[PDB]
Order: structure tokens, then C-alpha cells, then sequence
């Protein structure tokens, strides 16, 4: 058995179907369900940790299973599969190849875009000339490159 | 209902903190000493999940909730007796001193009657006389009449209580009391059948006797006094008053009977009552002791059945007097 | 008296953290059973200190104070015999069982204490025995001495009491 | 259930279900938080350490298991991977790769912050020139704010 992405309620049941069990419910409570608003608490930040996207519990009748999805499409593929290798040492086991790839290459496509937006080359400094190949420039010299 | 819900495990917060207690230590001891010294020290009972208990040193784990744990899990740690509680955390201060602990929320009379005021029961705040029975520690009192039936058993508990009756007790067949300890004591009684039954009355209005068969049919009313109920020995008594009687007054077993099953210093008195009987079944050192003036039924008044159960001993009649009774009234 | 709850006002924690039962249920049921099952599961009574009983659905929930609640305010539950008390959480996992709870507080006090008590006037508590013998609905109890004339009548009002006098 | 981890009560029973326990209640009553006050004075050594947001605890009236702790949400995520680690060796067991590598990668996040502030090189020297290039040289050596 393996749940849908769309809540932590359902997700949690299909997190535990990668890592170990397989047509057996979760021994999971609401520990592994923790560990997950902290994995999107930090990359919630969205000045270091990679952008994620997420909604947060505002307490359904589980005060930490009442969050919903607020997934980019990479992040789909990042978030549960992490959460799976996190909780394959609960069961003490490790998880297979399959998982920890799923993860990292979820992750990475994840960053992708989040890298272009945040970093871009500085311009040049002011000790720059206007050039005297420019013609009607309307200054001499810049207040940096502009 | 009065069982109001609680939680047997306490809650610990720190003394100038709202965090909660961990890693610490209990001791129990007596009351207004101080439990950490071991000659204070008093034994500690776990009231396990069977309701049996078991006997545990005074040292407690407290959880890192601020709750009572012991043996690794979740138990309710009770105590047999009032004690004092010291609470201590992991670095060993200590967080509260309870002198005594139980001594608290004292004043406002209500909780502090029971100390101090006579314990009764009463048959208009209970459904039934088999829960009043039960429900009586001290004093019975019977304020409203009980219905019952044949095969009806109160059961007392065991207990040694004093039953008095100023209300009546109205049914056919035996009411059963059973488990009445020593010196127990029914007062004021009174025995009365929801129906009225037949009588006859074989004498004039001079108080001698009728002879004749007719005239004591003639006499014939449905009353509880001035007559009793047809008898087989007052058909061999007077001969052809049977055919002439109905069938409606023949084979009557119209009694109201209070029937003490197999209790000891079960002592009825003032015994009364229109159609009564009070059978003694079983029962030994039991007395009737100054009954005034009941009228008896088919069962007698004075019963003394002693043919289930061992050869009865004990078994007096002192003092008072009996009327009527279709049978012996003394047997 | 001596007798005290060990939580003065009821609040459920959970088992080793110290934080307030969200959302649970608490199911009331026989002692030394599981409550969880509808036959052992007993139904509860609010108690209204006035000296009335009304009855309520058998689970209890348990607001963000850890406190009971029903109808959106605080409640004194009370059940009509000893009685089990099982704390669930929002995921339906035991938080804790507590197998007795059982306590005589009799708080209301008006239905109680005609059952839990015997009555009997004093004489020293009025000033004729005219009125110690209208106010005896039970006992009569004669502590002091009484002055009387030629055709002096006490009524009872036709109450059956048991007169003591010492 | 848990809510919001404003205790260490709450990591403790998280940190004993990575560790050893398969999602359920621990033996524990006080045991990871005393290595989390203890890995919070070689981390945060007055704020010159790793900066999780830590604030000290005392310890005294403080049982040290509702004890301070101040930490951030995106500082959870690290914690209980390294805690999970230091509570292996009291089991007689030792943490697998996973489990380890985690507790370095969430300790790099915390500390990545940190380490990006306080690698930047310091002013030019006061022997740099006023310059001519810069109109009306007067001043002797160099200011050493750049």
C-alpha cells in the first residue's frame, strides 16, 4: 500500500512502503511526521536551504498532519523519498539504491532554478570609465557600471 | 452519579517554572515528618491494571512529563494511608514539601460530615430495596413502601445494619433478607398483602364458637382481621364447610412474608402487620421479641424453619403477643 | 476533608513530553477493562451543582488545555460507578490507561446528602420544642429541659419519629 | 502526538526513534537532552561556536529536560541526526552511514551561514595612495575602511 503526496496523513503510509514494509500500515506516529516540518522548516527559509515550498499545519484533528502540500514537482520527488532513508533506520535498515537516488536527483533539479535567481555575477566596480568609444554617453564615468 | 473523573498520575511543573519535572525522585513517609529519612519511610503500593497491589520501595521515577512511572511504564502509584511527599527533580532540588497530603482542600462542612454525622440510607433515593440494602453502611430506613414478589432477594452485604421501618412492606410471597450480621435489629415492621384475601369467622359476637358449617360461611368476607382464612383443619373441624365455601377462598396462600434467610442476631421487633408472617429459615439465636399484635396468614407469625439448614437453637419467643394466623402461630 | 484529586484542576499530558493532549478522546468504561469496546463503555453525567443529572454522548473530548470539555465549556463529569479512564490522542494511540478512578466527593450536595446521612433535630437548636418537633422529619432528640403548663399540644404533623430523650 | 517542539522532551522521544526504536514509546526520561546541552557549549561557544540560535540553560531550577534551549526551527532538522549518533554508543551500537552523514550535513547548514560572513578578506593597507586618479590627492597612507 502506498498513499497519495497530497497531506503528511496519507504521505506517511507511502513513506514507510519505499524504505522497509511492503501491504503493512506504519508503525510510524507522529515522529517521522515531525521530521518532515523540520526538513521544510529550514528549507522553507529559502535564503540557504534549497526552495521547496510547503504549507504548514494549522491542526486538523492531528495538530502536525494538518498541513497540506504546497510541492514545486522536484520537490515531489525529494521530500518523501528523504523522509524514507530518515526512517529506514527506525526499522534498523538501510535504505536501498533506488531511494537515496530518487532523493538527491529530486533534490538537484530542485535547486536547479533556485541557483539563477539567487546568484548572478557582479558588474563592474567604480573605477570604471564611460569608454570614449561611446558616443552621447551623457556622463563621464559611472556611479558603478550603470 | 458522584464518581467524578480524574487522572490518579499528578501533574509536576517546577516551583518558579512552567517545565515540568524529570528524572527525580519521590519519597513517601509518614504524616507532618520529612519521607527522605528512611525511619519516616512508609510502604509504597502500585494498584495495578487487575486491582491487586504490589508492594515497591519508596523511590519514584518521574517521567519527562511531570507524571508518575514505574517499572518503565505507565502505573497508578496509590498509598494505604495519609503521607508526606517530597519532590525532587534531577539535579536535586527540591521542587515542592507536601507535610501531609492527605489534609487537603479541608473546610466547607459538606466534605467534613462524614467524620462527624450518622450514616442512613433511604429507600426514596435509591430505585429499589436491594440497592438500598447494599448502599446502607449504618442505618436503613424505610420511608415508602417496597413492592415485591415471591423469590425476591435483598442482599445486605454482609454487613451488620439497623433496619427501621416506618413505612410498610406490601407484596405476596417472601421477601428475602440474607446476610445480616450479630445484633442486627428490624423495628416497627409492618406486613401487608396487595390483595385481600377471604376469611371466615367461626365465632359469634359473644366470642365463643360456631359449630354449624352454614353459619361460618355466612360470615364469610373478604377482610384481613376479625377472621382468618380458611384452613384444612377447619374442614375436618366443621364438616361439609368446604363445598359450601367457593373455590376463590379455598387453596388461598395470601401472605405477606418477611422471610430472614440464614442469618444469626437477626432479632424482628415490633412485629405487626394485617395477613403476616415472619419465617425464620435456617437461622439460629434469632428472636421475635415484643411483637404487637399482627394478624397472621397462611404462613404463621412466628416461623421457625429450621428443616432446611441445621437443627435450629436460639430460637425464642420473649415478650408480646400474636392474633389470628390460619396455622400455628407459634411454630 | 483529607481527600484531594491529584491533578487540581484534570489535565492530560503526554506520556514523556509535557504537552497538552490535542484533540483526543477519553473513553468511560468498567473498571479493570478496556473502555474501548461499547459494552464495558458506560455513559457520563454532567453534574450541575444545583442537584441535576443530564446525560451526554460517552466520549469526552479533550480541548488544547488538555482539560475535559463538553458543549464548548468547562464540565464536571461523573459517572454512577467506579470507572476507567483511557486517554487517545489525534492519532488514536494510548496515550495512557488508568484502570480505577474512583473518588467520594460529593459536590453538589443536595442529592448526596439525604442518602449519605441520617437526620435528627437538636433540641438546643430552637427555642421551643413546637418548633424541634415540626423540624423533625426523622430523629427528635431532647437535650435540654422543656417547660410545659396545664394544656400545652406539640404536633408532629403526623411524621413517624424516633424520640430520644436523655 | 506531538505539536511544536518547544521542549527537548519532544526531541528526546524523536531522537531514540532514529536511534534504536521503531516509532514508539522510550525508556528514556532524560538522557538525549544531556548530550544536547553538552553538544550546545562545543556548538554556540557564546555565539564563536556553530549559531543555532542557543541559549543557555541553568540547570539548577531547570529539571534539564524542559530546560531553555532557544533553537531555531530550520536548527531541528540537524540536531536530531547528531543526537540519534550520540546516543548509539550508550546502547552499545554505533550509527549507520546515513544517520552520520546527515548529522555532518546538518551541522555544515547551520555553520554554512556563519562561514560565509566570516570569510571575507580585510581593508587595503595604510600604505595604498590617496590616488591622483581620484581627484585632489592630499592624504597620506590609506583610510582602511574598503
Amino acid at each position: 500500500t502506498k498513499g497519495d503526496l497530497v497531506r503528511a496523513a496519507l504521505r506517511k503510509l507511502g513513506v514507510a512502503s519505499d524504505a522497509t514494509l511492503t501491504d503493512v500500515e506504519p508503525q510510524s506516529m507522529q515522529d517521522a511526521v515531525d521530521d518532515l516540518e523540520a526538513m521544510m522548516a529550514e528549507w522553507y527559509q529559502d535564503g540557504k536551504g534549497i526552495i521547496t515550498g510547503y504549507v504548514f499545519s494549522d491542526d486538523e484533528n492531528p495538530p502536525a498532519e494538518g498541513d497540506d502540500h504546497g510541492l514545486r514537482s522536484s520537490a515531489v520527488s525529494a521530500v518523501f523519498h528523504n523522509l524514507a532513508c530518515r526512517i529506514a533506520p527506525d526499522y534498523a535498515l538501510e535504505a536501498t539504491a533506488k531511494i537515496i537516488a530518487t532523493a538527491k536527483y529530486g533534490k538537484e533539479l530542485l535547486y536547479k532554478q533556485t541557483a539563477i535567481s539567487r546568484a548572478k555575477r557582479a558588474p563592474y566596480p567604480s573605477r570604471m570609465p564611460t569608454g570614449s568609444g561611446n558616443s552621447f554617453p551623457n556622463l563621464n564615468e559611472w556611479h558603478y557600471f550603470p | 452519579a458522584n464518581v467524578v473523573v480524574s487522572n490518579p498520575r499528578p501533574i509536576f511543573t517546577e516551583s518558579r517554572s512552567f517545565k515540568a519535572v524529570a528524572n527525580g525522585k519521590i519519597y513517601i513517609g509518614q504524616i507532618d515528618t520529612d519521607p527522605v529519612n528512611p525511619a519516616n519511610q512508609i510502604p509504597v503500593y502500585i494498584e495495578n491494571e487487575d486491582g491487586s497491589h504490589v508492594q515497591i520501595t519508596q523511590p519514584l521515577i518521574i517521567n519527562a512529563a511531570g507524571k508518575i512511572v514505574y517499572n518503565g511504564q505507565l502505573v497508578k502509584i496509590v498509598t494505604v494511608q495519609g503521607h508526606s511527599m517530597a519532590i525532587y527533580d534531577a539535579n536535586g532540588s527540591q521542587v515542592d514539601y507536601i507535610a501531609n497530603v492527605l489534609k487537603y482542600d479541608p473546610d466547607q462542612y459538606s466534605i467534613e460530615a462524614d467524620k462527624k454525622f450518622k450514616y442512613s440510607v433511604k429507600l426514596s433515593d435509591y430505585p429499589t430495596l436491594q440497592d438500598a440494602a447494599s448502599a446502607a453502611v449504618d442505618g436503613l430506613l424505610i420511608d415508602r413502601d417496597y413492592n415485591f414478589y415471591g423469590g425476591e432477594t435483598v442482599d445486605f452485604g454482609g454487613k451488620v445494619l439497623t433496619i427501621e421501618c416506618k413505612a410498610k412492606f406490601i407484596g405476596d410471597g417472601n421477601l428475602i433478607f440474607t446476610k445480616l450480621g450479630k445484633g442486627s435489629r428490624i423495628a416497627g415492621v409492618f406486613m401487608e398483602s396487595t390483595t385481600t384475601p377471604w376469611v371466615i369467622k367461626p365465632w359469634t359476637d359473644d366470642n365463643q364458637w360456631l359449630t354449624d358449617a352454614a353459619a361460618v360461611v355466612a360470615t364469610l368476607k373478604q377482610s384481613k382481621t376479625d377472621g382468618y382464612q380458611p384452613t384444612v383443619s377447619d374442614y375436618v373441624k366443621f364438616p361439609g364447610i368446604e363445598t359450601l365455601l367457593p373455590p376463590n377462598a379455598k387453596g388461598q396462600n395470601i401472605t405477606s412474608t418477611l422471610e430472614i434467610r440464614e442469618c444469626i442476631g437477626v432479632e424482628v421487633h415490633r412485629a405487626s402487620g394485617l395477613m403476616a408472617g415472619f419465617l425464620f429459615r435456617g437461622c439460629h439465636f434469632c428472636k421475635m421479641v415484643d411483637a404487637n399484635n399482627p394478624s397472621g396468614g397462611k404462613d404463621g407469625i412466628i416461623t421457625f424453619e429450621n428443616l432446611s439448614g441445621d437443627w435450629g437453637k436460639g430460637n425464642y419467643v420473649i415478650g408480646g403477643r400474636t392474633s389470628y394466623g390460619s396455622v400455628s402461630s407459634a411454630q
